[PDB]
């Protein structure tokens, strides 16, 4: 055989001289040299990245964790980058979700960007920064038929430093809970006996991150008290498995250890002289609570307040024996309630049906300076997208509408 | 080290998969070139009109009746070679093994001719009972390529088959229809002053005709297309002195 | 000196006969809220207050400082507002002649005024509204400046009054205003008139061009286009020329004037004539006496472009110098379409209407066929002379693009400017909101 | 069990959700059986090729990855095209470039990077095959109306009788060109999409 | 029938929107139009189909041979039955006849059928069934050959129909030409019926090339009409006295037919005038080169213009106006691509006798190009601020 | 030189890549959102084929032809892996030479050579050249045509599919479907030049 060793042996010279030709090209030619970047201006530490690395990726290896849930693909978005200094090709993908209202500046997309040369970042202080504190369970009450207010104490009695409106992250290691183990009193045991809800268990095996806004104006210092609803089952698919943290959080008693992670916030309280409207419902509560107290006992604001509140029956009311004493005490803050379907036990007196009926027949249907005032919404979707359908049609621009949608 | 590494391993995956190419691609050469021999060889017996079927019974028919020779166009007499392994193709396609044809007298379309032509003798016995002449010419829109199988004689067809065309099927090719190639039996070739005789008529020829066919209906491109190679190929420029050669004698 | 060869005159009977004649009483004036683009009102006034007259009535929330005032003293009477509550047309009822004083000033030094000065004065007294912006054709913010100002001193409307008549009357006024503007300019100042003879400003800024054609040489748009092409880093604002000659009275007198001159004609008017009124002043008095039998549509401003002008509408536009009343149509005819009429106007030569050259048709409001898709047979080419590709931008526009319109050239467009695209358009589409649509996409984006 | 085999036939259709792998497709269905045994070849490589560069992927020299996948489906399709033209030369005949072709498949190539490279040998195999029967489907299902109303016949066996026997059904010839395989692509996408409207794309 | 109402009664609708006024010209005008200006071009191909069909029966046969073949087809005992006569000294009213038994049934079933589609895809998408249809049909049935089956022509006008203008999603939104997609999907699937020489002359076993194909086999000199025997003479080739199409057989009733919409704007002269051109430029230079094999080189312009199908192709069949290109520069350009690919096929393609059909269909895709080319170039001088 | 001219001609309209032999359409179809990256992707593609297949006619005709190298030893079974190697060699050394030397020149056409580094179309042309036995010009000449006539396809239907923002579009077949078929129907177009004898 003489064949078979020829072909051979110029198979192998024919791909060894091909790829010592692409290993030269990329040997000899690209820069093969390490690349600096600076996260902002003033700083003087710099982040070592390398030429054929993507932004993200460096990022993350150098422990920027900035916003990213996917890693790519234009899935979430959150990859936004602020820079100084980069090149002017924007990918599709960049472009995608970059309008013209940032591409005046340029910024890009972190998993889109590979840092072929010594370029800047404008990243915000908060991109790097957060913070933590284990709180000690106070108490965690039942004050709804389906929400539990959670009460957290900050370890060295050291108040954390946020805004009315802010938002906690709460992390929960993997843990089986029954729901044999919640405490519920005999008011509210109506509902979970006639539905059955002890006979469901969750179950996590991953460490799990959500976000719970403040029921506490900053004023009271070293409490983090929240109202956490349970995240049931629908009634329609009994199978499915339950809400995970809200099991959770349920499940955490008096005196155990539980670890917040930073305060945050984006649904904050504009500083003008118009009339706010806060109108709530559900588990909504704890922020509009935070912000009420805020301009009443912080600020000691003189504009008119007014709140809202829908409600499935007298059972699912709390808080207004604050609420009762602030509407005593300043003369600013006026509150109204109203119940879906009251119960005879209750002997309701007062305003029924829906809360954007309830608003609209009896302040807003004769109100005299329309979308002149602000409105803060919270709590479940329809309550949301019945008020904002209903208040477009009085008439009201989207800058005066300032909602918080709890994840859809 | 990496560079090391990655040598090594490009140089291993190199060497495995050279031997296994190498080793599939030697051991089936001959089968190959037995399955193109099957082919041509199963082309010719159906136009001689040796039935055949199955691959053995092709090659010991075909070894047996079949006997494949050379020869020279220019004089029209056998030359010496392999002429079990030639490729007119090849042949003509070299510069060196062809002439070139000028305008005037490529009356085919092909612009080249090889300078040793093939036939394929067709014996039972010491004698000779027919001669088969592989022809080609162009069409409309490809080359065209056929056998016409001449009697002994010198002037009589008995049988073409186009094994090899590319016209439009329904409408110009037509040619591998069995009721028109079944119309080429009895005709002839050259009429009683040894000219070419063969004729394509439009609109059809009478029955029984001297040297007439029916043309190809809606197709009278292709009609004039095989018009030319026969006038071509018959003609002194192609296997003219060999027809004569026939005709004076010596298959 | 600039020639417009593609364009379309309209022959429809009827035209004004050019001699001023004092018009009917008129006890209702009011602002019309939906023309001036982009400005959502903050209330100042309501049911039943007293307001003189260049009062402030409201105010813009996304284009502060602009103050609306009151056109004529009196009692305000009527806020109509429609869906989503939005204001239709408060309406001010005539009683009284009281108002509000403003500084006073020499014809010599109108053209050394500070432009602070103007600009308060201007904005105080409510008159800083004339101005339009181009691209996007909303009113200035209160700090800006371009860098020319385009006085439309000519008209070609159909059935427009004829601005020399108007403007032969008050000579010192125009001169005063064109004095005004060319200190406050900041640039250059363009006025666009006809071959005929103007008052003139001795000021070097003011240059006059002259236009000569069909109805497309009697625009904003047109005379920007061709004397100082905008763009979107570069804005140019235009003024009617009555408004100029308010301008100038205003600076001259120390209060606002408040007088118009407005072309009463069309193919139902007893009598086309010219007539005094003031600015918002209610049709529906005005039309009266002037108008034969039948079903009729009151129209402020230009047949080509205008208002519906019944109910909370029916008031005279800030913008608007004309009103056209044409006869109403419901009659669906037999084979009409494949009529052969000798009535039937196109500017298509598809009718034998074009053959009898000088004819006057009675026009009226219907829409022959329906609504199809646009098959483009070749006819926004003839009524488009500026330098833009017409059968492309209608279908981009149509298209819901936005960044491609505006790299067609879709900014130096107006509501007013594709009057004569939707008026030929085979299909019988409405071009006016796509183009506003498309704008207010591209304003809102960034 | 074998979920993964059937998982591709239809959610993600390489020629209906992803578009790669369509050159072979245009031509090579002018009959049928040329289109089964293309079918065929593309099982075949795809899954061995796959199977081997999973077996590869733990010491690759990740600067020439390409090369050394394009090397692996080298060695494999030279093998194949030799085994067709030693046994099947008829075919082989037919297929001429196309089978070559294979090298630079996308589809292939697709799942040996993305596929391939990051996950165990035995589901690489398994997609493969999966990947293969989700594209022999829509071959089969073109070639099959292709042949059918081009020539009557289905694998050679004649069904409809063509005119030229003496039958009635006359051959429509431009089944035997390329834009009659882009309209029966696009009418069979159409099909699937509206019996599954899931994969609907949106207007931008 | 009550939508009959939509069609003899205009809408009635008032200006709803700004502009107060519009214009009197609409689609229905438009297309109705359109479809009544290819009546003096059909009235006149009747007629010529049906001397072609006595001429040519009264050449191959006569006698009681005559009375045979009468008697086997129908067109012909359907004249003598509604009165007519089959011999040499046929009038014009017995030729019109015997082409109407020809014409009229193609034009029913492509009517039928295209309307079917039509009518099916508009209810199912809830659009308003529109116009253009009409042009369509009328089209279609005039561009193809007197002795077509009538399922062919069905099978074309429905490909034509759904495949390339409806499936775009109706009037105004296709980029093919939807008569000629139909008609060369009938020219590449069944060839044999649309080109040869069986087909053109309706007549039962005459057989004759027809005027186009004589010439590239033997130049001016092989002009000759079998049928009589007498030479083609340009004034019979432009009045249309020669064997072809049903349609296009009258360059006189074409033109005289195509005027009154050309003066009527509802056809752009840029695309005419483009074509005259680029056809004009391009046989003079091949007539300059010439050659002494393929005698189609020395075919002058005039020739060439009443030839074949390039009068109907050019006047009612190039000039569609949303397919062609839209700035007046891009159809310039239009009609001088679809002139040279015309001439150029015609010339130097020998398996095609004539191209003004692939032309069409060739240019349609290049003008979008062209427009998109005009519009840059005016978006460039654009930014350049003067203009 | 009526040879080049005529071969010119012959790859640019009679030979048409992705409308006569139907090649590339994975990527043909994909990138033809706009018109401008059509025209640069063309361009790429045109200027791999001006040396892909001429380096390929120089290794056949030295190292693979059958007893080039050496009598009576055939080596034309490595041809597959020999062309698609040496041409994603090939075609990298020139992006990379172009990155390094010429930036200007290397923007317009670096974006798209990644990602047709190697592709169905390059690999047709090269097993077409090597069954037709051109020689070096012809083959220069050959590359420069076919790429230039892919190139001019390709723009051609990003046009139509720009034109393509006024149709309603069924919902079932927007996007891939109504590519294919109006591929179909460009296709249908350019069968005209089919039965030129050059
Ligand atoms: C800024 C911010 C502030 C917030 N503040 C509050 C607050 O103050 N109070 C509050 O209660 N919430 C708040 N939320 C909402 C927060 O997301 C809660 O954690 C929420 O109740 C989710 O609970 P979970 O994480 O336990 O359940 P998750 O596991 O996130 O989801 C459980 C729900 O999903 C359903 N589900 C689970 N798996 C499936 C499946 N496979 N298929 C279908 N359905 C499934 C379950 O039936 C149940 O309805 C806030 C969110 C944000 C962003
Ligand atoms: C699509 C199509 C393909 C054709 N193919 C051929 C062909 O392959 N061979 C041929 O001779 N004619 C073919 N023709 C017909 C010729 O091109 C030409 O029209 C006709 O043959 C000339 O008339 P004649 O042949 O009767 O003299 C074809 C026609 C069409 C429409
Ligand atoms: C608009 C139009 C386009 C045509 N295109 C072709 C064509 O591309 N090929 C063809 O063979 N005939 C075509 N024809 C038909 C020819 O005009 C004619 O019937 C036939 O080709 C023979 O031509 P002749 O009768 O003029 O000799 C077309 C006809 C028309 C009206
Ligand atoms: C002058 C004119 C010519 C037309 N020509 C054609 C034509 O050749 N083929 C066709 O299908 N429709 C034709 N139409 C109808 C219509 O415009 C065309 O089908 C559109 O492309 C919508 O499909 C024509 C219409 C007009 C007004
Ligand atoms: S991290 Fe989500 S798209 Fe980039
Ligand atoms: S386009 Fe043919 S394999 Fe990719
Ligand atoms: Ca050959």
């Amino acid at each position: 055989m003489s064949t078979i060793i020829f072909g051979v042996v110029m198979f192998t010279l024919i791909i060894l001289a091909l790829v010592l030709v692409i290993l030269f090209a990329k040997s000899k030619l690209v820069p093969t040299g390490d690349i600096t970047i600076s996260i902002n201006g003033d700083p003087e530490k710099a982040i070592v990245t390398q030429p054929g690395g993507k932004l993200l990726t460096a990022l993350a290896g150098a422990g920027v964790f900035v916003s990213s849930a996917c890693g790519g693909g234009g899935s979430c978005g959150q990859c936004r980058v602020k820079i100084k200094s980069g090149g002017g090709d924007i990918l599709p993908t960049e472009l995608d979700h970059i309008s013209k209202g940032e591409a005046r500046e340029g910024e890009r997309l972190a998993c889109q960007v590979a840092v072929k040369a010594d370029m800047d970042l404008e990243l915000p202080e908060e991109i790097f920064g957060v913070k933590k504190w284990e709180c000690t369970v106070i108490s965690n009450d039942n004050k709804a038929t389906f929400i539990k207010e959670l009460k957290l104490a900050i370890p060295d009695g050291e108040s954390v430093p946020f805004r009315a409106g802010g938002y906690i992250q709460i992390e929960a290691p993997a843990h089986h809970v029954k729901y044999a183990d919640f405490d519920v009193p005999e008011k509210y045991r109506g509902d979970w006996d006639k539905f059955n809800l002890f006979r469901y268990e969750s179950k996590v095996d991953e460490p799990i991150i959500r976000a719970y806004s403040m029921a506490n104006y900053p004023e009271e210092f070293g409490i983090i008290m929240l109202n956490v609803r349970i995240a049931t089952p629908p009634p329609n698919n009994p199978n499915v498995p339950p809400g995970q943290m809200s099991s959770y959080i349920w499940s955490l008693k008096a005196g155990d250890k539980c670890t917040i992670s930073g305060p945050f916030g984006e649904f904050f309280a504009k500083d003008t002289d118009a009339e706010m409207v806060f109108i709530g419902g559900g588990a909504g509560m704890a922020p509009m609570r935070s912000h009420i107290f805020d301009q009443l006992k912080r600020l000691k604001s003189k504009r008119k307040m007014s709140y809202w509140y829908g409600a499935r029956s007298k059972r699912e009311m709390f808080y207004v024996e604050d609420f009762d004493g602030l509407a005593a005490e300043n003369d600013n803050f006026v509150w109204h309630c109203a119940l879906s379907d009251p119960q005879p036990e209750d002997n309701w007196t007062g305003y029924t049906g829906f809360i954007h009926n309830v608003l609209y027949e009896n302040y807003l249907k004769d109100h005299e300076a329309p979308e002149d005032c602000e409105y803060y919404m919270c709590g479940p979707p329809m309550m949301n997208a019945a008020v904002i359908n209903m208040l477009k049609n009085l008439g009201v621009e989207e800058e005066n509408i300032l909602l918080d949608d709890f994840g859809g | 080290d990496s560079i090391k590494k990655t040598l090594f391993v490009v140089i291993a995956l190199s060497l495995v998969c050279s031997i296994i190419v190498s080793a599939a691609a030697v051991g089936l050469r001959d089968k190959q070139k037995e399955n193109a021999a099957l082919d041509k060889q199963s082309k010719i017996l159906q136009v001689a009109g040796i039935e055949a079927k199955g691959s053995k019974q092709i090659v010991e028919l075909f070894n047996k009746s079949i006997e494949p020779r050379l020869v020279d166009f220019n004089t029209g007499d056998f030359v010496e070679g392999d002429a079990a392994n030639y490729d007119q193709r090849k042949a003509a396609k070299e510069a060196s093994e062809s002439i070139k044809l000028t305008a005037e007298q490529d009356k085919a379309k092909i612009q080249r001719r090889a300078n040793v032509g093939v036939v394929y003798l067709v014996k039972d016995g010491d004698k000779t009972s027919k001669v088969i002449l592989p022809v080609h010419g162009n069409g409309l829109w490809s080359m065209m390529y056929a056998f016409v199988a001449v009697e002994t004689d010198g002037n009589t067809v008995s049988g073409l088959t186009y094994y090899e065309q590319g016209e439009t099927p329904g409408l110009g090719g037509e040619v591998e229809n069995p009721a028109w190639r079944a119309q080429w039996v009895g005709k002839k070739l050259f009429d009683e002053n040894h000219k070419p005789a063969i004729k394509i008529v439009k609109g059809g020829a009478p029955q029984g005709s001297e040297h007439g066919v029916d043309g190809l209906s809606g197709a009278t491109l292709t009609s004039n297309g095989v018009q030319n190679t026969f006038d071509f190929w018959l003609g002194d420029m192609g296997f003219g002195p060999f027809l004569t050669k026939v005709r004076d004698g010596g298959l | 000196m600039i020639t417009i060869k593609k364009g379309l005159d309209l022959p429809i009977a009827g035209t004004p006969s050019q001699v001023i004649s004092d018009g009917k009483a008129i006890k209702k004036v009011a602002l019309l809220g939906e023309e001036y683009v982009g400005m959502r009102p903050t209330m100042h006034v309501r049911v039943g207050d007293e307001v003189k007259k260049a009062q402030i009535l409201f105010e813009d929330k996304k284009n502060p400082g602009v103050k609306f005032t009151s056109p004529v003293s009196g009692k305000v009477v009527e806020i109509n507002r429609g869906a989503k509550r939005v204001l239709q047309s408060v309406v001010i009822e005539v009683a009284g002649d009281d108002q509000v004083t403003f500084d006073k000033f020499e014809a010599n030094q109108l053209a050394s005024l500070n432009r602070d000065a103007i600009k308060t004065q201007l904005v105080e007294s409510g008159l800083w509204t004339a101005f339009r912006t181009r691209p996007f054709s909303k009113v200035p913010a209160i700090d800006s400046t371009s860098e020319a100002i385009f006085v439309t001193a000519m008209d070609t409307n159909p059935l427009a009054a004829e601005p020399t008549v108007v403007i032969n009357e008050q000579s010192e006024a125009f001169v005063a205003g064109l004095d005004v503007l060319s200190a406050l300019t900041t640039g250059k100042v363009y006025v666009c008139k006809k071959g005929t003879s103007l008052p003139r400003s001795q000021q070097p800024n003011v240059e006059e061009h002259v236009f000569d054609g069909p109805h497309p040489a009697g625009l904003a748009g047109t005379h920007m286009h061709f004397l100082y092409p905008v763009s979107a880093d570069h804005v140019a604002w235009s003024i009617n020329y009555q408004d100029v000659i308010a301008v100038g009275q205003l600076f001259l007198t120390g209060e606002l004037y408040t007088q118009r001159v407005v072309s009463l004609a069309g193919p139902v008017v007893n009598k086309p004539r010219l007539v005094r009124t003031v600015m918002g002043a209610s049709l529906e008095q005005l039309v009266d006496s002037e108008i034969m039998p039948g079903e009729v549509r009151i129209i402020s401003g230009s047949v080509l472009s205008g208002t519906k002008a019944t109910g909370p509408h029916a008031y005279l536009g800030r913008y608007h110098l004309q009103v056209s009343v044409l006869r109403e149509g419901r009659d669906k005819e037999l084979f009409g379409w494949a009529m052969p009429g000798k009535n039937k106007f196109s500017v298509t030569r598809s009718f034998l209407g074009h053959l009898f050259k000088g004819q006057v048709y009675n026009m009226t409001t219907t829409t022959n066929g329906s609504d199809r898709s646009m098959v483009p047979i070749g006819n926004y080419e003839k009524v488009m002379p500026l330098d833009m590709e017409p059968t492309l931008l209608l279908r981009d526009l149509c298209a819901g693009d936005s960044d491609s319109a505006v790299r067609l050239g879709a900014l130096e467009l107006d509501e007013e400017d594709l009057a004569l695209c939707t008026f030929v358009c085979p299909g019988k589409y409405e071009y006016g909101q796509l183009l506003r649509e498309c704008l207010d996409k591209i304003e809102k984006e960034g | 069990l074998k979920k993964s085999v059937l998982a591709p036939v239809l959610d993600n259709n390489p020629i209906a959700l992803q578009v790669l792998g369509v050159c072979s497709a245009l031509a090579v269905t002018t009959k049928l059986e040329t289109a089964f045994v293309m079918t065929l070849a593309v099982m075949f490589v795809t899954a061995l090729s796959n199977f081997f560069v999973s077996l590869i992927r733990n010491h690759i020299p990740n600067s020439v990855r390409i090369i050394v996948q394009m090397a692996i489906i080298a060695s494999l399709v030279i093998v194949v095209d030799q085994i067709l033209k030693a046994y099947l030369y008829d075919i082989s005949k037919q297929l001429s470039v196309f089978v070559g072709l294979i090298i630079t498949n996308c589809i292939v190539m697709g799942r040996a990077e993305a596929f391939a490279m990051k996950s165990e040998p035995i589901p690489s195999f398994i997609d493969g095959i999966g990947n293969g029967l989700g594209y022999g489907f829509v071959l089969m299902t073109v070639g099959f109306f292709r042949e059918l109303l081009g020539s009557g016949k289905l694998f050679g066996l004649e069904v409809l009788p063509l005119i030229s026997n003496g039958g009635w059904y006359q051959p429509n010839g431009l089944m035997l060109l390329a834009p009659s395989a882009f309209f029966l692509i696009g009418f069979m996408i159409w099909a699937i999409r509206t019996f599954k409207p899931e994969q609907v794309e949106a207007k931008e | 029938y009550e939508a009959a109402a939509t069609l003899f009664y205009t809408p009635g609708l008032v200006t709803k929107r700004s502009s107060h006024v519009r214009d009197s010209v609409d689609l229905k005008r438009i297309m109705i139009m359109v479809w009544l200006a290819v009546f003096p071009a059909m009235f006149w191909g009747m007629y010529n189909a049906g001397g072609q069909a006595i001429a040519a029966l009264n050449h191959l046969y006569s006698g009681d041979q005559l009375a045979a073949i009468v008697a086997g087809n129908w067109h012909y005992w359907l004249t003598e039955m509604l009165g007519g006569t089959m011999s040499s000294d046929a009038g014009w009213g017995s030729k019109m006849l015997l082409g109407a038994t020809y014409f009229l049934p193609i034009y029913a079933t492509v009517f039928i059928v295209g309307g079917f589609w039509e009518v099916l895809f508009c209810m199912v998408r809830k659009h308003e069934v529109n116009e253009g249809f009409f042009v369509t049909s009328i089209l279609f049935a005039l561009i193809v050959p007197p002795t077509l089956p009538l399922w062919q022509a069905a099978l074309g006008i429905t490909f034509g129909v759904v495949v390339a203008k409806e499936v775009f999603g109706g009037t105004g939104r296709n980029f093919l030409n939807p008569a000629l997609a139909g008609r060369a999907f009938l020219f590449f699937a069944y060839p044999a019926q649309i080109s040869g020489d069986l087909v053109w002359t309706a007549a039962d076993g005459y057989s004759g090339a027809t005027a186009l194909s004589q010439w590239a086999q033997g130049g001016a000199g092989a002009l000759i009409n079998n049928a009589t025997g007498q030479t083609i003479t340009w004034m019979d080739a432009f009045i249309g006295n020669i064997p072809g199409s049903i349609g296009e057989v009258s360059t006189l009733a074409l033109m005289i037919g195509a005027a009154f919409i050309v003066y009527m704007g509802i056809a752009s002269w840029r695309i005419i005038g483009g074509v005259m051109i680029g056809m004009i430029l391009l046989s003079t230079l091949f007539n300059v080169i010439g050659s002494d094999t393929n005698a189609m080189f020395n075919m002058p312009w005039h020739w060439h213009l009443v030839l074949g199908g390039f009068a109907f192709g050019m006047f009612f069949m190039a000039t569609d106006p949303v397919s062609a290109s839209f700035t007046n520069s891009g159809k310039w350009a239009y009609g001088i691509l679809i002139g040279v690919m015309c001439v150029l096929i015609r010339v130097v393609n020998p398996a095609y006798p004539e191209g003004m059909m692939l032309a069409i269909l060739f240019a349609n895709l290049f003008a979008p190009l062209f427009d998109h080319v005009v519009v840059e170039r005016n978006i460039k001088r654009r930014l350049a601020r003067y203009g | 030189m009526e040879h080049y001219i005529s071969l010119l001609v012959k790859s640019i309209f009679i030979e048409n890549m992705a409308l006569s032999f139907f090649l590339g359409m994975c990527t043909f179809l994909a990138v033809s959102k706009k018109v401008k990256t059509s025209f640069g992707l063309g361009i790429a593609v045109i200027v791999v084929l001006t040396i892909s297949v001429p380096v390929n006619n120089l290794v056949y005709n030295l190292v693979l032809k059958p007893d080039a190298l050496v009598e009576g030893v055939d080596l034309s079974f490595l041809n597959f892996i020999t062309f698609i190697g040496v041409i994603a060699a090939l075609v990298q050394i020139l992006e990379m030479i172009l990155d390094r030397f010429f930036p200007p020149l290397y923007n317009a056409l670096g974006i798209f050579l990644p990602l047709i580094t190697v592709n169905c179309a390059i690999f047709g042309g090269v097993s077409f050249m090597v069954q037709r036995d051109y020689s070096f010009a012809e083959s220069v000449v050959y590359g420069f045509g076919s790429g230039v006539g892919w190139m001019l396809a390709i723009v051609a239907l990003a046009g139509i599919r720009e034109k393509m923002k006024y149709s309603d579009v069924p919902p079932g077949l927007r996007g891939l479907g109504i590519t294919f078929i109006t591929a179909g129907l460009m296709a249908l177009g350019f069968m005209s030049f089919s039965g030129v004898q050059l």
